[PDB]
């Protein structure tokens, strides 16, 4: 069982007649054998859930959910409720309504808080009332309906204080643009009910038009929105299939490595974030080799992305079964598979750059670059190309440093402009290491200055 | 204030013992009694104010005696200022790119200009090639801006009117959306509210927001006692926290504001997500209050 | 004399009007140091004047009187320009004024 | 340019030659602050220059560039004059030099 | 030094007990023994130096072990410098109103100039309508001036030669006699010795003067080993004490110096008073030394 | 008895013959019955009274005062004396010579220190000696003689080492310009003596000319100065008489009040400062009234000035007997007398100063001065003239302050230039107090501004 909504309301006034039926609170079934046993909380609450006074005014019919003032709510009672309202103006009070004995948190579907408003005056003259306040609740109604639940009556349009205090005013209701939907309200009826069990294949929300006539005749209509919830029986999934193909290059480290993303969607836990966040599952084993050391599965964004932040290991191929279920090992599962196929140019090519004596440098003398095909091999994590020499007596030292940038560049300071003519042919050698291995063993560069 | 209101009875064995009892939460029986005993303390039903000295402790102390919801209480709200809020409307009534004139008025005010520049220079600070700013420090920067800068510059600039999109964007750019408001992602407003709820200042000023900005129907302007500024003040208080609202676009007059979030992934809670988010965009109080104020009302 | 003393002045000027290349229509209170120096020329300055006028010193970029110059500037000013971006400028508006 | 940097120069000059009324034939090491200012014009000065050239500022004793002025002087120098009397003079020889 | 020389044995029971014994002065028997025992201590026959740290204690400690007169001991004298003092003459030999050129040399020397101003600005300071200066503070300033300024400025200025009375007066005025030297009265030179004799520093430097500036007859120049510098040092050390000598008049070349005192009322001691003055005025050492130094010796 | 001087000298040399008579030490009488009993100290002393060695070389004839080398003073003895000379070059040694057994401080008249000089060589050849060193002591002689003392022999001119080592060289002495004086030296004599008792009526010092001839003949002469001391029998005093006249004005306080100075001079204790400083006397009683409270006697400068620094008392006349003696109540006294005759205008005259509205003041508006004959009455210690007012509504306040200067001046600040026309006639009142009494009771000043 669950209430048609989590909060109700109606207008209360000073010194209303004892017994005044106020409203109905409704609850629909999950199984046809379910029958509610309505009850109330023992205290009336005010602004921000202020506990004001023992509920000696409002009572409920345990079968129909009818709320009424079992005792006349006079001015003094309002003032007593007012002074206990923690300094706030006493405009709305409420009480808790439950489906069964418990006492417990008023948490819908198992409860609703009936928020009664109040005016520091007696009931207004019926002749002064408009069809809006005669027909439909003060604020706009909002309904809550679940899927794969038996149909039944969920609301009565007619306001009970109007029938009770204004029985001379005739009001009747119906639905417009409701054809083909489970919602029905017979012509000139006071009640509204469903006809068939709701499911997700019908709608994810309803908004109908509710209309009434009063008396002289006046017609008024309001929106009739209904919140649809998601069936919780199974995980309809997935429109996407499985594709285990992938590839990894050895010594191609990234700060955030990705093997594959298989985007997923289901009708069960994707509609709401909480449905998956509260409970979710992913690949359990194998773990030790890859899943424990490097790679993880991102199932919570409905991506099924396998990615890694740590270092790589030897080319060990695998194919892991990914779990996409909500609850693993106690419910029907949905899984997919992804494989990793792990397979570094290490070019040794001495670029013979040409220099000039008395170079017209601004600050430094550029020699050249060390950018090679490895730039994509290690994916921007440079292997630290270092150019050195001990044979030539010219350009002894400069800024030929192991630049960390993807490309890498080498140059010397504009300090040997008059030393380069000492010798024409300068011999350099370049090496580079990374990932605890020798990447570029050696290349001997012939660089001239004349 | 709430800090002193605790001290007035904190020395008492009653408040001392029962304060600790609620901190624990049978215990539930004693915690319920602790509420009833502390209910008579000066701390209980105390009030704080925006920009209060120890504005954090005035709420941590008060909240610590909450017994344990969609709309929270606003003990932070400077209730007595509600009259002053009406007076501020009288002021702006007396005192073209109107947002620019508001900015120029600040630039000529040594206090506002200094504070304004002192915090923009934080929110416009580049951190890295792929990080526009330190949004947290910016939020802290703006958080102080809206309490230390006088109302007659803070609100004049924040709720300035416009005639074109150049002004309207200037209005949107008031607090550097590219730093304080915009981001790579728009989290779920319901989760974002849940995060805000855990912070005393954000949660309480959020309570202040719908305390004066709830889309009410009993009043004419959906504002308490049709008070435009009461909403506008509580609204501005939210700038500099996780729930920082901002203008949606640069419409010359179509003023719409909201935090930096959406309702994707709410499912069963889509109503509650919108129920709160609607208070920013579908709220006649903010709509009339921001326009009326900016227009000199 | 009718000359005003050395001290802080002000003029409201748009950022773009300052000629700094920043296309912004915001105004700032541009303060500056100006006016007659109340302090008498220093004994140093008197020697400098006499030794300069008589061509006893090397011809050089000299100053034979106290300069009414600022001693401090305002921390900063920020503005929003025509490109929907913010910028701060330092050392633009005099905060302290004195003759040196 | 051939302009020398802002800094301290010196010239040995007799006391009476300074024109101060002190009838003494002793010499002092007259130091002074002079030369080109290395510091670039501040955005303060750049605005001032543009506001001055366009006549946006009140006609006043202003300076459109840093002045190469002293920042400190020697404590004092003593001497014996033509009348067998001693006298000390303050602020006659620059001790520190900087552009303001 | 004398201070440490005492400490080297002061820890011993012998020096400790006998040191105190002499302070007491039968006692005369034990005090006589104390002299004979302490005679072997490192303090015995110690010396101090011009500019020594604790220039007072290095003498008070030494004199305290004397058992208890024209020529008194000179333990203060930097005896070892005597050899250097001879060599200093060679340096002085290397380096028109001559006193002016000396003054100009100081005016161009930042250290001398500052120290020079530092004492003239005190010695020329008026105290009251009938008090030309604080002579004590002047003496203090002069006492430091002539010890901290390099010799090639102190002696070059103080002992310059002249060709006329304009220069010669400049010479006499070197230390502002109107403050440091001249006064309303000229006390009896012998009584001043009695006063100076009580001060360890004054008495010792006075002894230093009569050690190196006594009008000796055995040598050619009346200076020890005909050493002009020996007297020059001890003489200059006298400036800033009750016995401060100065030039008598402004003779272009007739250089005569004396303290600011006379021998009126000496009676039985008339000659002894004169004998102290003769070392200033009738002493070929100072006459030949100052003239020679004025000429670049 | 007293020695003819406090210090002797003679030249010693290496390896001089034992017994070599060195010199005479002489002492004259105070009474004719006095005969000296000369003796020596047991040690030879060096530089700055350095105790060098037991006196085993020099002895003295107790009757004649003849000093001689009882043992030959060789080189080794000099070296032994040298190393004990505290690092100083051993150029002069001395010994103590006394008049009687005691041992005691060698304090003349009761002692003399015989300062023998020394050369690191043997005695020079007699033929190389000049009459200066053959006749007269190395350094110039100085003698010491007392007054009212019997005459007698006080010196022998002939140098004993010359007679002992150079007896072949004839030397004889005499005095020149000694006629009429007590000093005599017979023609071609070796000795010199006095003939009459000295007194102050003869001289305060002597300087004669001593001359000798040697052999070939050479004549040399030296000054012959003698220090005269003062007779100590009584105080010949005073050429000045007594004058008790004086006057003191009541309420004429000074920081340093003087009644009178009677300058004094005597032949006893004025010649030397020590004679009076060591012992002196002044007025003893009456004390209580004046001498104890205010006034003292300055006898030590030979002024006899009576002066005071403290406050004055009522006009109590007195005449005190001043003591000018050296030793009071045990010797003949010399006294004088000074009296004090103690006798304040207190003018009450309102000076009617004229002011002007809109005064062209530089900083302040000068009214006038409060200078008066009282200025000399209180001798510059102003009685604090205060000008005040409460009646006029103009020039409410200014700088009309009780100036401490002798004259006193009153003015107001240039702040009421446009308030003075409010009223023409301004009424002020001046009062002044000092010395715990009312000096100027009151005067009402009429000051106009129009």
């Amino acid at each position: 069982l669950y209430f048609s909504r989590d909060a109700y309301w109606e207008k209360l006034y000073v010194d209303q007649a004892a017994g005044t039926p106020l409203l109905y609170v409704h609850a629909l079934r999950d199984a046809p054998e379910e029958v509610p046993s309505f009850r109330l909380g023992q205290h009336l609450y005010g602004t921000y859930r202020t506990r004001l006074h023992e509920n000696n005014w409002i009572c409920i019919q345990e079968d129909t959910g009818l709320l009424y003032l079992n005792r006349s709510l006079d001015h003094s009672s309002w003032e007593k409720l007012s002074v206990r309202n923690r300094g706030f103006p006493l405009l709305t009070v409420y009480l808790k309504v439950f489906l069964s004995p418990t006492e417990g948190e008023c948490q819908w579907p198992g409860c609703a808080r009936v928020y009664f408003s109040f005016f520091n005056t007696s009931f207004p003259a019926c002749s002064s009332l408009k069809p809006r306040e005669l027909c439909f609740p003060e604020t706009r109604p909002s309904f809550r309906i679940r899927e794969n639940r038996p149909p039944g009556t969920f609301h009565q349009f007619r306001l009970l204080p109007v029938q009770f205090l204004c029985p001379n005013i005739s009001v009747a209701y119906r639905l417009l643009e409701g054809e083909g939907l489970p919602f029905r309200c017979a012509p000139d009826s006071l009640e509204v009910s469903t006809r068939w069990a709701l499911d997700r294949e019908q709608r994810e929300k309803y908004e109908l038009v509710a209309v009434c006539t009063v008396h002289r005749e006046e017609v008024v209509m309001v929106p009739f929105p209904v919140t649809v919830y998601d069936e919780d029986d199974s995980a309809p999934t997935f429109p996407a299939g499985v594709d285990t193909a992938s590839a990894v290059v050895e010594f191609k480290r990234k700060e955030d490595t990705v093997v594959a993303t298989l985007r997923v969607f289901d009708a069960d836990v994707v509609p709401a974030s909480g449905e998956l966040v509260r409970r979710y599952t992913s690949t359990l084993l194998p773990g030790d080799t890859w899943a424990q050391q490097t790679f993880r599965v991102e199932h919570w964004p409905n991506e099924t992305s396998v990615q890694a932040n740590g270092s790589f290991v030897r080319a060990t191929v695998h194919d892991y079964r990914l779990v996409l279920n909500r609850n693993l090992s106690i419910s029907e599962n949905r899984t997919m598979q992804l494989a990793v196929l792990v397979n570094p140019v290490s070019l040794h090519l001495p670029s013979t750059y040409s220099l000039s004596v008395s170079r017209r440098a601004r600050r430094f003398a550029q020699i050249g670059k060390v950018c090679v095909e490895n730039c994509q091999a290690f994916s921007g994590i440079n292997v630290q190309y270092k150019l050195h020499s001990s044979g030539a007596n010219c350009s002894t030292l400069g800024v030929v440093t192991s630049a960390e940038d993807t490309s890498g560049i080498l140059f010397v300071n504009d300090t040997k402009a008059l030393r380069r003519p000492k010798c024409a042919e300068l011999h350099y050698m370049v090496v580079a290491t990374d990932q605890q291995t020798s990447r570029q063993a050696q290349a001997q560069l012939l660089v001239t200055v004349e | 204030d709430c800090v002193r209101a605790n001290e007035l009875c904190a020395a008492e064995s009653n408040c001392s013992s029962r304060y600790r009892t609620l901190r624990q939460c049978l215990a539930n029986k004693e915690c319920q009694a602790a509420l009833e005993v502390l209910q008579e303390s000066p701390l209980y039903d105390c009030r704080c104010k925006r920009g209060m000295k120890k504005e954090l402790q005035c709420l941590q102390i008060y909240w610590s005696i909450h017994l344990g919801e969609f709309y929270e209480a606003s003990p932070y709200e400077p209730v007595t200022s509600r009259l002053s809020d009406i007076f501020r409307l009288a002021s702006i009534f007396s005192g073209s790119n109107h947002c620019l004139d508001a900015a120029k008025a600040c630039n000529l005010n040594d206090n506002c200009k200094k504070l304004r520049s002192s915090y923009i220079s934080i929110c416009n600070r580049e951190i890295s090639p792929t990080e526009r700013c330190n949004r947290r420090k910016c939020h802290k920067a703006l958080r102080q801006f809206f309490d230390r800068v006088p109302s007659e510059y803070t609100y004049r600039m924040l709720f300035c009117s416009c005639q074109d999109q150049a002004c309207a964007e200037r209005r949107r750019q008031t607090i550097l959306p590219s730093c304080s408001y915009e981001d790579k992602e728009k989290p779920n407003c319901l989760d974002l509210r849940g995060v805000c709820r855990t912070d005393h200042l954000c949660r309480s000023r959020l309570a202040d927001f719908h305390a004066n900005c709830r889309a009410s129907y009993q009043t004419v302007t959906s504002c308490p006692a049709d008070n435009y500024q009461a909403c506008l003040g509580s609204y501005a208080g939210m700038i500099g926290f996780d729930m920082t609202p901002n203008y949606v676009d640069s419409s010359p007059t179509g003023i719409v504001v909201s935090p930096w979030c959406s309702c994707r992934g709410s499912g069963n809670m889509e109503e509650e997500c919108e129920k709160f988010l609607r208070d920013f965009t579908e709220n006649p109080c903010l709509r009339n209050a921001i326009q009326a104020f900016g227009n000199g009302t | 004399l009718g000359a005003r003393p050395c001290g802080l002045r002000e003029l409201e000027v748009r950022v773009s009007e300052l000629g700094l290349g920043y296309a912004s229509d915001e105004t700032v209170l541009f303060r500056y140091c100006a006016g007659a120096c109340e302090a008498a020329a220093r004994v140093y300055d008197l020697g400098l004047r006499r030794l300069r006028q008589r061509r006893r010193l090397r011809r050089e970029r000299v100053r034979a009187q106290p300069c009414c110059r600022p001693t401090a500037y305002e921390d900063e000013v920020s503005f929003l320009d025509a490109h929907s971006r913010y910028h701060t400028v330092h050392e633009l508006s005099a905060r302290e004024c004195a003759c040196v």
